[PDB]
């Protein structure tokens, strides 16, 4: 069968997170379910597991008192709770399947795995985003070609949708990712390969929108006189 | 150097008794002497091998098989007795050659409001052989009915909850019961006293 | 963790290549199977080697597990493209009391086409400098990820804040596009003559300059 | 095929009943010690975990069948288990009887007396007026508090009781059953074994087999009793008609302990009394139990467990807090022991402590057994086998064993005679109203008599049976038998009827074991350990074998018999025949005190 898990949230120290699992057909019995993350670069460690119909859970070491996993098998369903949100914490985590067997060994292994879900700690605080223009100068355009584009500051999270003209520009445009800075801030870029006889009579705009800030700037670019 | 055994002892959180810790004890130097001038165990009873004179001899490799059951399955943990957890958890083949090693931890086992950290199996389909764990949570058909999977009608799970409580008595008390296995194969000694 | 694999695998196309498990004497040398997982990148993990020596149903036949004293190991008869991976070994541990996987082994099967690094520099707009910070972009074009190394300079010392790396993204003819960040001051801006970008690839050094004035 | 799918069932059943059993039994353990509105909601909580648990478990048991299985536990499992009760019927059916049943413990508990000079001034029921009717010297101020008692709970009481009576009869004949009697009966039915079967008019027709010769034996107490009230009030009692209804110790007529101090046929001779033994020499419960777990395991018994020395209480802390003066005793399983004894420098609480630590060695005896291989086919095994240790730690020479007694006392023809009185108006004197009250019930649940003429029978039959006379007539507006305590809670009476022989065969069996060939009333069982290990391997056994056996293998009978009984009071029969030379044996049913 199929495990779904949910989305991707950010999350702040302290506080709790309730990432949940749910298996497609039922099928969330006669076996144990545990849950693995995956640390971003530094491998996978198993947090814990129940056994769903006896309810009886149990822990690793480092994890017995600040992980706590629940079940619940009327609705197919383990609920996750994890207190105690620090920055090593943020990693994705899997709800994976357990088959036992009576070979002499009998280690516990991993038969099917949940979607993954990425829980992140962010002490970033909700702000208005900046965008300003950028243009070409007059050595930069060396042939027929120029490049120009458009940059966003004090923006979070990374989930951004830029559109060139409201999505009529679909032939060289690029987008970039963000990179972690000093203060926890992101940073994307987004440049085009326009023609130069463009550029005195068609201008170049570009719409940003934020789903969470609930706002929509405007803005447009207009090239360099100087240069 | 001495064998690590402390630490197998004072475990905080020992292994239930259908997935038994085991650990392999080598290149090492094993006084057993320490565990008999203890006492602190109520069960120091060794087939297959003299209670003193394992200590001078010397063996290849050790095995040790901690798990926790009641009171009244100690009696269990022997060659060629049968029962619920003796057959379909822990069988102890006939020509056992090592000592089981049983002691009360009511103190550190139980608490108020009823322990069920602690499983153990109650149904199998045929018996295991000696050595042999079995984790497997698949659902015991009892009769014809195929229920796959979905418990009912002749249809149990193999895996029950404990009933360790502080204030129970002797006879369904946890025993923390370890299993030391000499194996005297065609190999050099690594382990003495 | 306890297990230990080596940190990565060079690949052969066509031939054997053998990822190894060395854990202790608790967890593989007790007797338990060492389970062997294979992850794809940007895929969830699945269960690749199970009991030991057997596969599982959807499992290619050129994986297969073995395990002698406390080492395992895993035969990888065919290298294929789709091997890219990183393999973990999972065990069950006493001293622990509980499942813990390994350290990983990248898979790394070789290729290599690539050409020269196109860099251009970008300089700030006047609006900009009224929002009290100075940012410098570096946009790189038609590289690879390998040799992405950027250095910043402003002809007197190299800069040695405000420097990041960011991972490139894949374009739609397989090709991969990244930038570089810096932060600054319009208060220093002014103060320097020329800023320019460093970027070295494979030995191949570009050098552009922009002049604010 | 399906026998070891109801092994697979019960071996389930057998783990999970344990565990909840053990809970709720930790829940009533801690309300009984620790009295608060929490505890009364973890054992209602813990009720509803059983009851919905029993009743799941019964109806897959109930869905099995009963026709391939010739194993014999199989088989007592299953009859055990298959039960449903007032289940049987509609939901609205079985919460009109449990209401019905509460009532009847709500009113049988909120029993009050008031006084006719103010209606301030009222007396309880357990608190009290026991108290006043065991000690009381006068003939008005008795039947006036009779007249108190049930003219005010009978008017409230009587169509509530034939509510219940209607509703029993229907789960009755809902459950395959001609009447509620038969369902009662039917426990102690043997089915299965061969040559050992047991129906439910057998019993009946032995029941009077060994009533008609318990009956020269009850006519003699009662025209001694009946002459001694003469002597003690002329104009009160003639010795022709019948005793008085108020006149019998207690208010029920159960226990004639009351009136032995003014029954005493030799005051010169000093009765038996250790008391002042206890008190000079600062004797405690701690002490009491130390010599019975001394004298438990001189005989081969096995001791008691840590549980019961550590967990259960044999003192309240003050007032502080409040816990039942009341003796009952929990088997909580998984090795776990408890038992509330209200301890007091006496000795009825002795003699209680001790009954209720036979009670509890005969728990610990089927340790082994599982939830369905408990407690016997009949509750009243367990009563004897508490009651035999507790008259043999009574005998003097226990007593002058363990250094309380001194060893001057002499054993007369007299001071024996006064213990076998004793004994006797405590034993003896609540087999005809045991044996009236069953075969009254009996008749009333069969529905032989209609619903005009109930007390009319119920008078006659008093009149007869017993020969208890009344004061004052009563019309059909009251209901007396509704006034018992094992009447008001759904408990049977018969056990008592068993057990008043079940303890004489038991005694008869020990003193034949010992190899004792003295009297039975100084028969000491002590220092008897082949005796001791002969019981116990009946005691461990439990239900798991059929009672016929259980007796045969101790007794060497496998029906019941007055013999034990007979035997043990021969001196005190001769006493009776001797002493009633010139006095009027028996009684007239046709005498009234209020038609003089
Ligand atoms: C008894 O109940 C009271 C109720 O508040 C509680 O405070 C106390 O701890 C209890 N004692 C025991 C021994 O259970
Ligand atoms: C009932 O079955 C059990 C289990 O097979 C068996 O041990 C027992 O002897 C049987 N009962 C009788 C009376 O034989
Ligand atoms: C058993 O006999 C001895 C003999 O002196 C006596 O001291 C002891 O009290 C007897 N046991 C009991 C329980 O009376
Ligand atoms: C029961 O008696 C034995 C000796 O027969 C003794 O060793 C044991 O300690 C006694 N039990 C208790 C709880 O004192
Ligand atoms: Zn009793």
């Amino acid at each position: 069968v199929q495990l779904v898990e949910s989305g991707a949230e950010v999350k702040k120290p302290g506080s709790s997170v309730k990432v949940s699992c749910k298996a497609s057909g039922g099928t969330f019995s006669s076996y144990a379910i545990s849950w693995v993350r995956q640390a971003p670069g530094q491998g996978l460690e198993w947090m814990g597991g129940i056994i769903p119909i006896l309810g009886i859970a149990n822990y690793a070491q480092k994890f017995q008192g600040r992980v706590t996993i629940t079940a619940d098998k009327s609705t197919s369903t383990a609920y996750m709770e994890l207190s105690s949100l620090r920055s090593e914490d943020t990693a994705v985590y899997y709800c994976a399947r357990e088959n036992g067997y009576s070979g002499y060994g009998a280690a516990a292994n991993f038969d099917l795995w949940g979607r993954g879900t990425l829980v992140t700690v962010s002490s970033a605080s909700t702000k208005g985003p900046s965008v300003f223009p950028l243009a070409p100068s007059s050595k930069s355009t060396s042939g027929g070609t120029a490049a120009l584009g458009c940059l966003v500051k004090d923006y979070f999270p990374e989930p951004v949708t830029v559109s060139w003209n409201s999505g009529a520009l679909t032939s060289g445009v690029h987008t970039f990712p963000a990179v972690l800075q000093s203060s926890g801030l992101y940073s994307l870029s987004s440049v085009v390969t326009v023609p130069s006889s463009s550029l005195g009579t068609q201008t170049y705009i570009c719409n940003v929108n934020h789903k969470p800030s609930n706002t929509k700037v405007d803005k447009k670019v207009e090239p360099k006189s100087c240069d | 150097n001495l064998c690590p055994f402390g630490e197998v002892f004072n475990a905080t959180r020992f292994a239930s008794v259908y997935a038994w810790n085991r650990k392999r004890i080598s290149n090492c130097v094993a006084d057993y002497s320490v565990l008999y001038n203890s006492a602190s165990f109520s069960t120091f009873k060794c087939y297959g091998v003299s209670p003193t004179k394992l200590n001078d001899l010397c063996f290849t490799n050790v095995y040790a098989d901690s798990f926790v059951i009641r009171g009244d399955e100690v009696r269990q943990i022997a060659p060629g007795q049968t029962g619920k957890i003796a057959d379909y958890n822990y069988k102890l083949p006939d020509d056992f050659t090592g000592c089981v090693i049983a002691w009360n931890s009511n103190n550190l086992d139980s608490k108020v409001g009823g322990n069920y950290n602690y499983l153990y199996r109650l149904f199998r389909k045929s018996n295991l052989k000696p050595f042999e764990r079995d984790i497997s949570t698949e659902i015991y058909q009892a009769g014809s009915t195929p229920c796959n999977g979905v418990e009912g009608f002749n249809c149990y799970f193999p895996l029950q909850s404990y009933g360790f409580q502080p204030t129970n008595g002797v006879g369904y008390q946890p025993y923390r019961v370890v299993v030391l296995s000499f194996e005297l194969l065609h190999a050099p000694a690594t382990v003495c006293g | 963790s306890v297990l230990t694999q080596p940190p990565s695998v060079s690949g052969a196309p066509g031939q054997r290549v053998t990822i190894s498990c060395t854990g202790s004497s608790s967890n593989i040398g007790a007797g338990y199977d060492v389970h062997w997982y294979q992850q794809l990148p940007g895929t969830a993990p699945k269960l690749l080697i199970y009991g030991n020596s057997n596969r599982p149903s959807g499992v290619p036949d050129r994986f297969s597990g073995s395990k002698s004293g406390t080492s395992a190991s895993l035969a990888i008869t065919g290298l294929q493209a789709e091997d890219e991976a990183d393999y973990y070994c999972q065990s069950y541990d006493s001293s622990l009391s509980g499942s813990v996987f390994g350290g990983g082994t990248k898979l790394t099967v070789l290729g290599q086409p690539k050409a020269a690094p196109s860099v251009t520099l970008f300089p700030p707009s006047s609006e900009e400098l009224q929002a009290n910070k100075a940012t410098l972009v570096c946009l790189i074009s038609d590289f690879y990820p390998g040799a992405v190394t950027v250095a910043w300079k402003a002809d007197s010392s190299p800069v040695k804040a405000g420097v990041e790396t960011t991972t490139p993204s894949k374009q739609s003819n397989n090709k991969y596009a990244a930038s570089s960040y810096l932060s600054l001051t319009p208060e220093q801006w002014k103060s320097h003559r020329s800023y320019s970008c460093q970027v070295t690839h494979e030995g191949s050094t570009v050098e552009k300059t922009v002049a604010p004035t | 095929t399906i026998e070891e799918q109801a092994k697979t069932f019960l071996d389930k059943f057998n783990h999970e009943a344990e565990d909840l059993f053990y809970q709720s039994s930790l829940a009533s353990w801690n309300y009984n010690t620790n009295i608060t509105e929490e505890n009364v909601q973890n054992m209602n909580n813990a009720g509803d975990k059983w009851s919905a648990f029993l009743k799941e478990q019964s109806t897959l048991a109930q869905m099995y069948p009963l026709q391939e299985i010739q194993n014999l536990t199989v088989k007592l499992q299953l009859q055990a288990l298959q039960q449903n009760g007032s289940s049987v019927l509609s939901e609205d059916k079985s919460k009109r009887l449990n209401t019905i049943l509460n009532t009847m413990s709500t009113i049988y508990s909120t029993g009050k007396v008031c006084n006719p000079d103010n209606p301030q001034e009222c007396l309880l029921l357990e608190p009290g007026l026991n108290e006043i009717m065991a000690n009381s010297l006068d003939y008005n101020e008795r039947l006036w508090a009779w007249e108190s008692w049930r003219s005010e709970v009978g008017k409230q009481l009587r169509p509530l009781y034939e509510e219940y009576v209607v509703l029993k009869n229907e789960m009755a004949r809902a459950n395959h059953y001609e009447d509620y009697g038969d369902y009662w009966r039917g426990d102690y039915e043997v089915n299965g074994v061969d040559g050992y079967d047991y129906s439910r008019g057998q019993l009946i027709e032995d029941v009077e087999h060994t009533f008609e010769e318990i009956k020269p034996l009850y006519e003699h107490l009662h025209a001694y009793v009946r002459a001694k009230l003469m002597n003690a009030y002329p104009s009160y009692i003639s010795p022709i008609g019948c005793l008085p209804a108020h006149l019998l110790g207690d208010m029920w007529g159960r226990f004639w302990t009351n009136l032995y101090s003014l029954t005493v046929p030799f005051g010169q001779k000093p009765n038996i009394d250790v008391t002042d033994a206890m008190v000079d020499q600062a004797w405690d419960a701690q002490r009491i139990f130390k010599e019975a777990e001394k004298f438990f395991v001189s005989v081969g018994l096995p001791n008691m467990t840590q549980g019961f020395w550590e967990n259960s209480m044999l003192t309240d802390p003050g007032n502080v807090q409040k816990a039942v003066c009341h003796p009952t005793a929990w088997d909580l399983g998984k090795g776990d022991f408890r038992i509330l004894m209200c301890t007091k420098v006496t000795m009825d609480d002795f003699l209680t402590a001790h009954h209720e630590m036979g009670h509890i060695q005969y728990d610990m005896a089927y340790a082994a057994q599982p939830f369905l291989l408990r407690n016997g086919a009949n509750e009243g095994f367990h009563e004897a086998v508490g009651e035999i240790m507790s008259l043999s730690a009574a005998t003097p020479k226990h007593l002058k064993s363990i250094g309380l007694l001194s060893p001057d006392f002499q054993e007369d023809n007299e001071t024996e005679i006064n213990f076998l009185l004793k004994q006797a108006l405590t034993i003896v004197g609540t087999l005809p109203f045991t044996y009236m009250l069953e075969k009254w019930r009996w008749m009333v649940f069969k529905g032989e008599i209609p619903k005009d003429q109930w007390m009319k029978k119920w008078w006659e039959m008093k009149r007869e049976i017993v020969g208890v006379v009344e004061p004052v007539p009563h019309d059909e507006t009251y209901c007396d038998p509704a006034s018992l305590f094992h009447v008001s809670n759904d408990y049977s009476f018969i056990r008592y009827y068993t057990r008043t022989l079940y303890q004489f065969q038991f005694q008869e069996a020990l003193c034949q074991a010992a190899k004792h060939e003295g009297p039975l009333h100084k028969c000491d069982i002590s220092n008897s350990t082949e005796a001791g290990q002969k019981l116990f391997n009946m005691l461990r056994l439990g239900k798991s074998e059929p009672w016929t056996l259980a007796l045969e293998n101790v007794v060497g009978a496998k029906n019941m018999n007055v013999r034990p009984l007979l035997n043990y009071f021969e001196p005190l029969f001769t006493w009776l025949k001797d002493q009633n030379k010139n006095s009027f044996v028996g009684w007239s049913t046709d005498w009234s005190p209020y038609a003089d």
